């Protein structure tokens, strides 16, 4: 690279890109990366902490690479650290990592692992490709029947396309470095949506308003579209669940995240003694977080008594029998907000 | 004739037992002062005569927890000790007021994002017969009283 | 039953057996005073309804040290005489509660930079029963408590 | 329901409502259960402590049952423990039960049996359904005709309805609480 | 229980702890003051009922920095004794907050060719209990703000 031997300065002429860092808490993705990849081995996460972190392990930023060229988009639009696993191996690594919270294929195909790792329990997401061809109104519920219905997931359709890299970049992978902007700067309850994106992007495929109200019904295919005032942006927040409690990614997550720093409160209490002066600990250490969550907006309601309720008891959760087994239950609610998703205007052309 | 059950239901609660437990934490106190919520009033008057008056901007929470001096722990003082400029890790409080020998609980306030100002050192007197005593102080916000 | 090494570990320390030393010397003390740490607190507070309190600016260390006036001894009042206009001998002054007749710390605080201001006289009463004692008071900077 | 294999924490994701519970010691109800309920056997009482306790001795909680309804209601509104006797075994378990003071009926007919249980020196007080039908002011003393005269019943009139519940509770089991 | 990198991303910067740096020197300052954006304003109106309001000449930025009076250095005076009839060394003034013993800068105030107008000596009193402090004041422009 550079061989220094005088004190001096040094006046190379080099052309290489560099990307601000930036630092997520909510937000860890999991690249999926194909076999035939030489740089990283099978078995083990390589935790790659910003673009210089990954561009030490590769020696040359490749056009070709479906990998290369979806990193440094995630990079540009303000993506914090993230594993690269191999996608054969993907299975095993992603339980042994603890705040892994996003799943993504960059252009991988994973619909075998999310059926098996993404559960009601655990805190994963996995956002996903829409599929590369460009497709139809007409064969629409077609593509629709290709994914999964689990509420985890979401599908970004276009394939989005760049002036330095060479082919397209699979969008899941600009997406995850959304996801992080998104809820650093507004929070997690906050949609993605009407996001542009920080790098130089635009959609393989321009999409017409009637193509995107098949996909936004059934097993929802969210979309990067074209805006003249706002240049590329994102425009869907809905999961693969058409049922009304999971139907928004912005409800999803927040359940995600809400759970997990749960879950570091009840850390705590790991291996106490089971009676009634550790559940008023339990209890008081979760009030305090969902409180302090609801006066951040995260949690919709006027009433502070309205937003959520925790309950544990002898006489309520649970039984004297439980007890002796070591078990300890705790019974938590939250109201979300949910996204404003159409907006209906009615012009009247006589005033009164 | 009263039921030492209906002494549980009727009659108030003493004091002095009591378990304090700061964060992951639960350290024995002598005392605990302050603790208590407080509201500005907002007075409106006009000309007519009506008068209003308001619940106004909430005060802030001011607690003073009381601890004899124990020969290999210095766990209050690590704690204050650990300020750098406006960084120190707050946590939660919870004051519990519990029967003898505590396996139950009877009332429990809970203080949210305290962080200690005020270390009081212990009086050295040579002419006295107490315990060293510290006193720290903690600024938070946000006692709440809950049933049991 | 128990053991005299189990008070050791157990229990707390009394305040009336302690060490003063004043830079290189030590001297006997009747009582320490003061030589507690504090913080001022900055509260940010905006419209939409989020309170932040922070820790601040730490407050200047004031001590008190009272000391009977012995025959042949003024060593309190030639530290406080050598102040010319700003310079004086700044010494570090240590207080350790130990054991009787102390061989052994079981607690240590340490103050830097200590310099005197305000040496207070005895006052002279013809009907009392008391000993000539003295204050010397200190400004300081950083006491920090060490454990034995 | 949940099987432990990790020590961990598990966050599982269920919709199961929580009733706070409380203690009574004046009040102890009877609640009358039809036959054709397959959870509760013949004379013997069983005693429920709590709304977590009765929902471990059946699986679900059902909308369509007058039982299930009338205990949720009993519950939410304030009550202690009682005991689950069925009506035509009634009259052979609550003189055995020392601590019971009211008789619920949460629909049903126990119109003869409260008439050979309470007596003056027992310590029985029955409260009791109106008609379900809605009446009139116009044929209002034949429906005091069907009803006894006894000072230890109070007859409350309107069949409650709830968003939870399907069909509508019968307001005598929200009265024991 | 806010963590400590918490309040590193979300709380407020204080104003007391602060680096200066007057060209290649760095100096230890008491107090910055003045430093800010302004613009005059161009304002149109015609007769139809438009009314244009438009930014407009950009305004000169004036510095005030204060700084006591050690014994050995004078280098805010020569800086300014060194003004020959319209020569002037100017040099470039950071202002940086940063947290306690500073590694770390937290924002960032950027002055260019900044020059020294009015060095003011300190007021001497003979009942007076301060130190001897001198402002320098600075006549600049483009004062930028960089994050971090």
């Amino acid at each position: 690279t550079t061989v220094t031997s005088y004190p001096g300065v040094y006046i190379e002429e080099l052309n290489s890109l560099a990307l601000s860092v930036s630092n997520s808490a909510t937000a860890v993705p999991v690249f999926a990366v194909d076999e035939q990849n030489q740089y990283i081995s099978e078995d083990n996460a390589i935790r790659i902490n910003s673009w210089m972190d990954y561009l030490n392990l590769i020696g040359n930023f490749n056009n070709e690479d479906k990998l290369d060229v979806s990193v440094r988009a995630y990079f540009a639009n303000g993506g914090g650290y993230c594993y690269l696993v191999k996608t054969t191996s993907l299975e095993k690594i992603i339980p042994t990592l603890d705040d892994v919270t996003l799943l993504v294929a960059a252009g991988e195909d994973i619909k075998t692992t999310v059926d098996v790792l993404c559960q009601p329990g655990k805190g994963l997401f996995a956002v996903f490709d829409g599929p590369e061809t460009e497709l139809t109104i007409n064969g629409a519920e077609e593509a629709k029947q290709a994914y999964t219905a689990t509420p985890f997931a979401a599908v970004y359709y276009p394939w989005l396309k760049a002036d330095w890299a060479n082919i397209d970049i699979p969008p899941s992978a600009v997406m995850a470095g959304v996801y992080a902007s998104v809820d650093l700067s507004r929070g997690v309850w906050k949609a993605p949506a009407n996001v542009a994106l920080k790098g130089g992007l635009e959609p393989k495929f321009l999409v017409t308003d009637e193509l995107q109200g098949e996909y936004n019904t059934g097993r929802a295919i969210n979309m990067i579209r074209n805006f003249s005032n706002t240049g590329t942006t994102v425009w869907g927040a809905r999961t693969l669940e058409d049922k009304d409690n999971w139907r928004y990614v912005p409800v999803r997550r927040l359940f995600n995240s809400v759970e997990r720093d749960i879950k570091r409160a009840m850390s705590f209490a790991m291996f106490e003694p089971n009676n009634q002066p550790t559940w008023e600990r339990v209890r008081a250490a979760i009030s305090n977080y969902l409180y302090s969550l609801w006066q951040q907006g995260g949690l919709a309601g006027s009433k502070e008594e309205d937003a959520y309720f925790v309950q544990i008891g002898k006489g309520i959760t649970m039984t004297q029998e439980q007890i002796d087994a070591g078990q300890m239950i705790v019974k938590v609610g939250l109201a979300a907000v949910r996204p404003a998703e159409f907006i209906i205007l009615q012009f009247t052309q006589d005033v009164e | 004739s009263t039921s030492t059950s209906q002494i549980a239901v009727e009659y108030p609660i003493p004091v002095y037992r009591f378990i304090v437990s700061v964060g992951d934490e639960k350290i024995p106190f002598n005392s605990v002062s302050g603790l208590d919520i407080s509201y500005d009033t907002i007075e409106y008057r006009d000309g007519v005569g009506n008068w209003f008056k308001m619940p106004g901007q909430s005060q802030s929470t001011n607690i003073t927890l009381r601890k004899g001096v124990f020969p290999g722990k210095t766990e209050l003082f690590d704690w204050i000790n650990s300020i750098q400029l406006n960084q120190v890790e707050k946590k939660d409080i919870t004051i519990s007021l519990t029967n003898d020998a505590g396996t139950e609980l009877l009332m429990t306030w809970n203080v949210s994002n305290a962080f200690p100002t005020s270390l009081t050192s212990p009086s050295f007197d040579a002419t006295s017969n107490d315990i060293a005593v510290q006193e720290i102080t903690l600024m938070a916000d946000r006692v709440i009283m809950q049933a049991v």
